[PDB]
């Protein structure tokens, strides 16, 4: 689910302070896939080994 | 009114705890009603040593 939210949704990580403000850190994906079934053959996740 | 002004500041701290760094959130921003001056100053010491 952490890999899922960080590729198709938006993963709020932490925050940093630039120019006197406070920006969150969002992790999206650039994305240019045909369909969703094709997009599932491109999202990997390693095992415990 | 000290209280009307106090619970008007509160309705702006919780309103703006979103544009807030995460590290300051955990220890909690504290709002209280107290004078900016000092009323008195007590001193305690050992009369012998």
């Amino acid at each position: 689910f952490n890999t899922m939210n960080a590729t198709i949704g938006t993963y709020y990580v932490n925050d940093f302070s630039m120019l006197g403000k406070n920006f969150q850190v969002n992790i999206r994906a650039k994305g240019d896939f045909r369909n969703t079934q094709d997009a599932l053959k491109n999202i990997f996740v390693r095992s415990n080994d | 009114d000290p209280d009307q002004a106090t619970i008007d500041v509160n309705n702006r701290i919780s309103a703006a705890t979103a544009k807030m760094p995460d590290a300051v959130k955990k220890l909690g921003v504290t709002v209280r009603k107290t004078s900016s001056t000092t009323l008195a100053a007590i001193s305690m010491y050992s009369s012998d040593g």
